This record gives C-alpha cells, structure tokens and sequence, in this order.
RNA sequence: UUGUUUUCACUUUCUCCCCGCACUAAUGUGGGGAAAACUGGCUUUAUUUCUUCAAUUAUUUUUUUUGCUGAGGA
RNA sequence: UUGGAUAAGGUGCCUAAAUAUUCGCUCAUGAGAUCCCAUAAAAGGUGUUGGUUCAUAUGAACUAGCCCUGAAAAUGGAUGGCGCUAAAGCGGA
C-alpha cells in the first residue's frame, strides 16, 4: 500500500576483523537475497543507510540515520564490506540496514 | 571392484511374486511372504510370465558385495521352503537323566526337566508358526519344521543354549542338546 | 574452460647435449621426454634423471634448442602406458600403469592422487617411466576393460551438487534421491 | 535470516551441523525455534553415543555436584547445551543469540501451522552414508533417562491425525480455487489473458 | 605455411621414431635379460 | 522364434527403478559449474566419475569432459557412429530436432518460464500485475456468485 | 659465473628468473624510481623525465627510459651505470598470493623459491 | 657396429546370419562367420557469419561498474 | 594514520574466510585430527587397493596405507570446546 520501499534488505554483522583483533573502519554486511561474491559485486557504489531510533528528539524527530557505502565483497558468499561516516556501534550488530537503490 | 553385480533367481514353479519399495510380496502355498531389507541397497528386476527374480547392486565394493549373496541364496531358499518344510534333525540328549517333556500349550511355551536333577523351572520359547515337536518314531528326537529358512533355523537355534549347567567337563559330560542334519518333507 | 577441473600440464622438448670437452671432443646428443607441473619442473627433473642414471648435471650440461611440441590431436581418446616406482616408509616397490583420461598431459595427475590415497606416497617418492601406447585388449586391471566395452550403462546413484546461488539454507520441505 | 523467526523441523537431522546452523543464524540475529528435538539423529551407533552420554554423565565437580555440569537429559535440552557450546555465551552478545532459541519436543500449540523449514545441508540422507552407522536423540534420551519418549510419540500420532484431516480439507479447498480459476480466466480480456499465458500464470 | 608445417611435421615424427626405438631396444634388453 | 505382444507389454509394464539410460548419445544440461545452463550431448564413458558431453554447433558447446557430479541429462538420443566427427555431429541434430521434444515436459517448461520471467522488464512486470489484478476481481466476483 | 655463485647462496630466500621485454618495461614504467642526488647522497626519485637520465648518463650516451629498458632487457655494455642508477624496486604482495615461500618452486610440492626462469613474469606483474 | 626397410592386428556400425535359439542390462546377449565403410582418415576445389577458428606463450590496444586519496599554492 | 594486497596460518560454529571443487582411504564397544608439542614399542593381521613373486580364470607366500589388539592411575576433563563419519578425519590436487 503506501511506504513504497525501493531499497534491499541488510544485517550488520560484526566489523571487518580477523580472530581476535578488529578493524571498526569497515563494517560486514549481509544482504538479503545475494549469497556468491559475483552476485554481491553487483551492490559497489549504493549507499547504505543505517536508520536507528532514539530515546528522545533530537531535530523534532526520533530517528537518526548514519549514512556509508559499499566498498567490497567480503568473502565469496555475498557479504560485503561498507565504510559509513562515522563507525558503526557494536551494539547495531545484528540489525537492519538499507542497501539503497541509489546511484 | 565393477559396477553391475547381480543374480538371476530361477522362481520355483510352485510360488508367484511382486515388488514394491524393497518389500517383495510372495505367494506360495503354506501362505504370503515380506520381510524388512531397508538396511541394505538393494533395486530388482522381475517378471511373471517369463518369471525369475534378479536383485541387482549397483557399483558394490566387495565389503557390501556379499549382502547380495547372502539374500540371493537366502530368498531363494525361502520360497523352497515354505513350498516344502524345512526339517532339521534335532536329538535331545542325556547322558543320567532321560530328558522330562511338559510340552504345554500347543507347541508354546515348551517345558524342559530332568537336566541334571535341579527339579526346577526352564523354558524356551520358538518362534510363531513353526513347530518344534515329538517325533513319535523315537522318544529322544523332536522334529523341527516350519516355511521359512530363518523360521526352521532360530526354533533350533535358541536351544541348544537354555539349560547349561555348571561345573562340569564337556570333554567326558558329554551332556548337550544336538542339532545334527536338515532334510524336508 | 573449467580451471577447477584442469591440470597444467603442456608438452616440452628441449634438445641439447653433455658438455663437449677437450677430453671428449664430440660427446654424444641425447634426449628423454617427460611431464611434470610446467617447463623448469621438467628440467629439473631431467636433470636430477640425469645426474641419478649418468654423470652430468647442470654444471656440465648444456643445449642447443627448445620447443613445445603439441599433440596431434588434444581432444581424442587414448591408451598409453607408463610405469610407477615408489618408495614407502620402509622400503621400494614398483609396477606398471595405464589410465584413460583425453590425451597425455592429464594421464600422469590421476595416478598421483591414486597414489596419495591408497599409499600415502607423496610425490617426490614416485618415478614414472617410459611413456609409450597400449593396446585395449591387453589390460590385466579388473576396470579397463569394460571401458571400451561395446555398450554399457549405470544408474545416477549420483547426490546432487548444485550451484552455491541455490544451494539455499533453509528448505521448504526435504528433497529427493531420484532426479532425472 | 530475514523473517521474525524461524520454525525448524529436526526430524532427521544431524545433530552437530544442524546446532552449528543454527548457532550461526542466532548469532547474526535469527530467532530459531526446533521443533520435534526428539528426533535428531547423530552418525555413529547407539551405543557410541551411550557411551559418550555416559562419559559426560560421570563428569561432575568432585566438591559439590550442584555445582558441575548439569546434564540436561531431554533431548531438547540436549539440543539446546550443543547449540549454546557452538556460541560464546559467556559475552552479552552471545547471551542474547543463545536466548533467541527455543527447543521443543514434538510441536507444542503455535506450532501446529506455521511452516516448518529444513536445512538439507544437515540432513542424514544427504549427510551420511547409507551403510553407515546412525542413532536417534529420543532413543539416546531414553537410555540415558528421559522416560517422556513414549508420550511425545502419542500425542504426535495425535497431530498426524489432525494434519492429515486440515491438509485433505486444504487440498479441495486449493482444487476449488483452480477450477474457478479456470473460467475466471477465458471470461478475462484477451491482451491480459496472453501476458498470464505467456509468463507462466 | 603448409611447407613449414610439413617440415615441422617431419622434426617432430623424427623424435616419435627416436622414442619408439628407445622403447624397442629397452624392451630388447629387458627380454633378454628376462631369463 | 519370438514372442511377440507379451514381450511388448511386460516390458512397458516393467516398471524398472531407475531410468535415463547413459548410452552415448544423449544430451544434457549442466547443474554445477560455469556450464550450468548449456546443453551437450554424452560422448561416451570415461571412468565411473568422469563422462564426456558435447552440444551440437547450433546450440554452441564444446565436446568436453565432466565429472557425473555436476550432471542433469535429458532423455532424448540421437545414433551416431562411435567414430561420428563434428561433421556428421551438426547433421544427425538437425536429422531428428532432438532439442524441441524436451521444452514440452514439465521441467523444461518450467526453465524457460522463468528464464522469460527474470528476463522480463519492468513493463511487463507491471503487466503481470494488472493481468493477476483483473484475473483476482473476476475469481471475487463469481466466487461471490457461485453461492 | 660470480653472480650466480654467490645467488646460489641466497637461493632458498629468493625466487628469481628471466624477466622479458614487457616485464621489465613495466618495471621501469611504473615501479622504477632513480637515485637522483651526488655520490652517496642519492635521494631516491619516480623517473617522471628523461632529465635525471641524462644529467648521470647523457654524457655517457644512455640518456632515456627508452634507451634505458634497450639497455636493461638485453645485457648491453651498460649494466654499471643503469643497474646501480635504478634504485631498488619496491614490489607489492603478489595479487593472488604466494604458494609456499618455505618450499622450493622445483618440488613437486607448491613452493616458491628458487630459479623460476620465464615463469616470474606473472609474478612480476601480479606484484606490480 | 646404427640407420633402413619388410611381416600381422587393429577400427565404425541400429548391417545380417547361425547355435544357446530370448540365454540380452536394450529395441538383444555369450560364441562362430559373411556386410559396407551410412564411421573414419587421406588429396583437392571457392568460401569460414551454416558451423568451429580453441589453449598456452610472446607482442599490443581498449572496455563495464566502482572503493579510497587531493599534499601543494610556484 | 587512510586505503590496497599478502606472509605464517586457516575457511562447520566458537572465529574473519569453502558445510568449496576434485580423487582415493578409514568405522574404531576408548577412531583421528597443524613443526617445536605435550609419549608409545616389540609382536600379531585371507577387510581395501595397487601391488610383487612364482605354481595350472586356477593357490599361496610376501609386501604396505588405513583400522584393530598389544594400550592400566588416582578431584571430573579435554584434537582448545562443541561436535564431526556423502568428515568438520587421513593422503593429494
């Protein structure tokens, strides 16, 4: 009905890290129906809107959105490395993001 | 090591079959046959007219390769049998004591005594429908029958191990319940 | 062209001789034709062939020219021969072989996982020698034969290996061993 | 990966891979809820397994058994330990992903009819040999002391019964509406009736 | 190129008849040695 | 010396287990690897793992050898020589149009329909839409009038 | 003789072999900085001109990159003046990696060290 | 102290026949023979978009979508 | 510091990356699982497979990979854990 949608479903999984030791400036994400690297490549120059709600209003508004893009494909199971603005907060991991349509 | 190992059965004359899902549904005289073999990888060819059964394993290494074998002579033997009964040749034996029969209930739940003199309780049981009985020619020979291999097979199987004594020389006490020979009716 | 299928084996002559000297003013030329991962492998190996069978290394050996020698036709289907001699943890044995794959750069590859799996003989213990045909009729192995067999067929005891595009976590409902 | 939660039927289903599956999908975020733990089944015989079972059964704090490792005998549960050593519940994020699963044995009442999915890359007749060696988690349970596997059979011949009734009323109901939609189709206009043709509808 | 080819036809069955010979005088000598 | 109408019936009243005989001849489609998706004919045996499949010139896919692994054949079958080369390959394929008596069974069917559908675009997809839009208001309204 | 003498010491940590003409042009092209500065003092520089070329070899008629690969790729009568002029290439990781670096590119094992002959070209251009 | 040549034995088939005569996994098979050779290879002819023209190497010229960076101020 | 790409080592989960591909071997009622490294021997092996040797599709003798016996210790217990057998084990590619 109304609340066109546009975009691709995303999970924040944890950063860029190796055992033992991260790298916060890339963050992994999954993204819904795209599971082989050559598939994940088609998803480089989008960007990524991570859109989270506050306690309390900040601009008349409860919602804040960090904005990043793809960089890479991580692995060869379509997941992906995104760099955002600022770094993602631990406590995001596991939800949801915005793989927009846009460039 | 190949890749097609298989048999053709020759049907006896005296029995017709089918197959569905590994459960081959016979017919012969005494009555109807199946049985459970899902634990092995077995596929059949079969006909009625031209007849004969094949059970076929495909690419069988040799460790696998004798299921087939023994269910080819096996099933083979089963229609045989349960065409013709299949009578092995038991002997109750005694050496002090002739052996005491309280064959109650319709060849069930039969009874042994006079083993050693304990005068107590024993009994091992059969299988259901197959006999285990007196043999009116000789009082210490007790026929055994039945239509399946398996079935004339365990019912003089499961005796020969019911009422063991202890503490004596098997070389010299020579006691023991034997199973000599196989012949049919 | 599948890379997760194919070997990388190609074929090689490179014609030399031993060092002429002053002591042996015309040594002789000389040849052997082998295969291994690529061109330098191949060198080496004749090399450590001929210091292991002459006296002549690097050091004393010289040639004259070089070419890659393709063959005939890639894509038929062939019977050559060889022989293995391997060493174990205890000891050296030996024997002969033929496999049947296209031509002659894959035709030494299988046997060397054969090898690694029944033997656990690593490559550097296996020699491979003399490299010719063989016929059809004449192989003394339980499989061979019914390869060129007149006519012959097996089932697809086969279990599905499918693309990781739809090689899908979770199933609607559980599948089937048929297919076909 | 992307639904509220997801409802899984263990039946058949190798223990291990199905906990390492599941543990990574409550790790990314997934709610998992196992139905029917009572039929997994693990590769080696009964009695590898019983006696596994029993090797962790003599296990114990020496000082104080209320303090040692609990033993968790419903299958369930047995599910649900293999799971949680597959996570790290000792960190807050880990806490969280092993609370996002529930196991049960058979389908409890919200279970009855939402779907139940499988992984096939965790079930027996894809994992395991035929001619190899295999056991059940309700056996296993049994042996080592469950005693409820009886009654977990009964009342699932109870919801056979029921399923089968509801999927022969779902499957005249499914029949009715493609019968109607065949005269809904010829009654539609031509230029529509092509492009539904021609795209498989 | 076909003279080129035929040429580089007659260099390479050159090398099949040396092999071919190796091959004969190897099994030559391992059948007498064979005794 | 024969037997005639019963050999004929038993024989399709076998009801054999496995079926699709891997005679050289056939033809194929890939399930694994970058081939999934061309179709080629079955050469020959190899080994118990490998086969050789090959398509014709008109569907544009080489003799090549394949691992059984990765394979989903089709049922038809062309009567090469053993020793047919690619001359007579391009002919025999055309002699019986093997391909088109595939694309009417309930696989192949199903393949080109969602080829078609993912090569569909946005107009026809909002085709689809409308149609399936119409198509649910007449199910409404004689499902109302069925009472 | 010499070189490949004292080579043969360092053969287990090194790979080496026969560049070819594309090969070294892309090395000088794209990786090939010059020391630049008076003797001893070289101040290492991207080529970027013929004019540093020149100004240590004009006057000894080998001034340009061009005249420069001409001289490198075939062992002319100039290796002093080009080899000890180029500074030291500073090569990224191989692209796709490296095999083993513990074994040798001779055993039948994957390994990487060792004589490679014409097979470093990939590994030049993999690690450009 | 070698080159060189000669000798036979091989291959396509839904060919066919006979014996077991259906014993075939098949719309055949185990054995013995006749067939042409619809296989194939060979030598040509004009064409390579009807259909292949590959793979590797050497030597060159581009191209799709995109991540990060902008020191300096002559 | 920002990007890229790797070494050693790994890619079932813990844990970033293969429940990857491809070829074999192995069932263990105490399987096995990365140098140092965290023990194992003599002695026994008609399962597998390639063998090798000799006797007229016919027998043995050897040989060697995996597996088993040999193989018993004290708080409860450790291939790091879970677990893993169409391996997530062993030997390759």
């Amino acid at each position: 009905l109304q609340a066109v949608r546009l975009y691709e479903k995303g999970v924040i999984l944890g950063y860029k890290r190796s055992q033992r030791n991260q790298d916060p400036n890339f963050t992994l994400i999954s993204i819904k129906n795209v599971n082989t690297k050559k598939h994940a490549q088609f998803y480089v120059g989008k960007r990524v809107a991570y859109v989270y709600r506050t306690t309390k209003h900040h601009d008349g508004v409860k919602i804040k959105c960090i904005w990043g893009k793809v960089c890479r494909t991580h692995g060869n199971s379509g997941v992906i490395r995104a760099k955002f603005k600022t770094h993602i907060p631990p406590k995001a991991f596991g939800d949801r993001v915005r793989i927009l349509m846009y460039p | 090591k190949t890749i097609v190992s298989t048999q053709k059965v020759l049907i006896p004359e005296g029995v017709k079959v089918a197959i569905n899902a590994r459960k081959v549904t016979v017919s012969g005289k005494y009555g109807t046959l199946r049985r459970s073999f899902r634990h092995l990888p077995i596929d059949i060819r079969l006909n009625k007219l031209k007849k004969y059964i094949k059970v076929v394993m495909w690419f069988g290494v040799p460790d696998s390769l004798a299921c087939i074998r023994t269910v080819c002579t096996h099933l083979k033997n089963m229609f045989t049998g349960v065409t013709k009964k299949f009578l092995y040749k038991m002997r109750l034996v005694h050496a002090h004591f002739p052996i005491n029969s309280n064959i109650v209930d319709n060849n069930t739940r039969i009874e042994i005594r006079n083993y050693l003199g304990e005068k107590s309780v024993r009994f091992v049981k059969a299988l259901p429908g197959v006999v285990i009985e007196k043999s009116p020619n000789v009082k210490d020979e007790i026929y055994v029958s039945g239509a399946d291999i398996e079935n004339v097979s365990l019912t003089a199987a499961l005796i020969h191990q019911s009422v063991l004594c202890r503490n004596k020389d098997i070389r010299k006490f020579l006691d023991g319940i034997y199973v000599s020979e196989v012949t049919t009716v | 062209i599948d890379n997760s299928l194919n070997t990388n084996i190609h074929q090689y002559h490179i014609v030399g001789r031993a060092i002429p000297t002053a002591k042996d003013k015309n040594p002789n030329v000389y040849r052997m034709c082998i295969f291994a991962k690529n061109d330098t492998n191949a060198k080496s190996r004749f090399w450590y062939f001929m210091k292991k069978i002459n006296k002549l290394k690097k050091s004393n050996g010289e040639l004259l020219a070089c070419e890659q020698i393709k063959e005939r036709f890639p894509l038929r289907v062939k019977n050559y021969g060889v022989l293995l001699r391997y060493d174990s943890r205890t000891g050296t044995h030996n024997m002969y072989k033929e496999f049947r794959d296209t031509t002659k750069e894959g035709a030494i590859a299988q046997l060397y996982s054969e090898m690694a799996g029944r033997h656990r003989a690593r490559a550097s213990s296996i020699n491979i020698i003399r490299i010719s045909e063989i016929s059809s009729s004449l192989v003394r192995r339980p499989h061979i034969k019914q390869l060129l067999k007149r006519r012959l067929r097996f089932p697809a005891l086969h279990l599905p290996t499918l693309q990781k595009e739809y090689r899908k976590k979770f199933a609607s409902k559980r599948p089937s061993t048929y297919r076909m | 990966m992307y639904k509220k939660e997801y409802v899984i039927d263990c039946k058949g289903h190798l223990l291990g891979r199905l906990a390492s599956l599941i543990a990574k999908e409550l790790l990314n975020g997934q709610r998992i809820v196992a139905v029917r733990c009572e039929d997994i089944n693990i590769s080696g015989s009964l009695y590898r397994n019983k006696l596994k079972y029993q090797e962790f059964l003599r296990l114990r704090t020496n000082t104080n058994p209320k303090k040692g490792p609990l033993h968790l005998r419903e299958p369930s549960k047995i599910l649900w330990r293999c799971v949680r050593g597959m996570l790290p519940h000792k960190t807050y994020k880990g806490q969280l992903a092993l609370k996002k699963l529930k196991v049960c044995v058979g389908m409890p009442y919200p279970y009855d009819k939402k779907k139940k999915y499988v992984l096939p890359s965790a079930l027996r007749a894809f994992r395991l040999k035929k001619h190899r060696r295999y056991c059940r988690l309700g056996t296993l349970s049994s042996r080592v002391g469950w005693n409820y596997d009886t009654l977990v059979k009964k009342n699932e011949v109870l919801r056979k019964q029921v399923s089968k009734a509801y999927y022969k009323k779902k499957v005249n109901n499914l029949n009715e509406k493609k019968e109607i939609k065949t005269e809904a189709l010829n009654l539609i206009n031509p230029e529509q009736r092509q492009v539904l043709e021609n795209f498989g509808y | 190129k076909q003279i080129q080819k035929k040429e580089l036809q007659k260099i390479n069955h050159d090398y099949y008849k040396g092999v071919a010979k190796a091959v004969k005088k190897k099994k030559k000598r391992e059948e007498k040695k064979a005794k | 010396v024969e037997l005639t109408e019963e050999e004929k019936l038993y024989i399709s009243k076998k009801n054999l287990l496995f079926k699709r005989f891997v005679e050289p001849g056939r033809l194929c489609l890939i399930e694994y690897g970058p081939y999934a998706g061309k179709l080629c004919f079955i050469v020959d045996i190899v080994t118990i793992t490998r086969v050789i499949v090959d398509g014709a010139f008109i569907t544009g896919v080489p003799r090549m050898v394949i691992p059984l692994k990765r394979l989903k054949l089709l049922k038809e079958r062309i009567k090469i020589n053993k020793n047919c080369k690619s001359g007579f390959l391009r002919k025999t394929v055309n002699s019986t149009k093997v391909l088109e008596e595939f694309n009417n069974s309930k696989l192949g069917k199903k393949m080109i329909i969602k080829k078609k559908r993912d090569e569909a675009t946005d107009f026809e997809r909002f085709q689809v839409y409308f149609a399936k839009r119409e198509l649910k208001k007449k199910m409404t309204t004689i499902k109302n009038k069925k009472n | 003789k010499a070189t490949k003498e004292m080579l043969k010491i360092v053969e287990p940590y090194v790979t080496y072999g026969y560049p070819t003409l594309s090969t070294v042009r892309k090395l000088l092209y794209k990786r090939g900085y010059v020391r630049v500065g008076k003797v001893r003092r070289y101040a290492r520089k991207k080529i970027q001109d013929n004019a540093d070329i020149s100004k240590h070899l004009g006057k000894y008629n080998v001034h340009g990159i061009e005249d420069m690969v001409y001289q490198l790729y075939t062992c002319g009568p100039v290796f002093k003046k080009v080899n000890n002029f180029l500074w030291a290439f500073k090569l990224k990781p191989p692209r796709k990696g490296f095999k083993a670096k513990r074994h040798a590119f001779n055993e039948p094992r994957p390994g990487d060290w060792g004589n490679r002959e014409a097979h470093i070209n990939e590994l030049i251009n993999r690690m450009i």
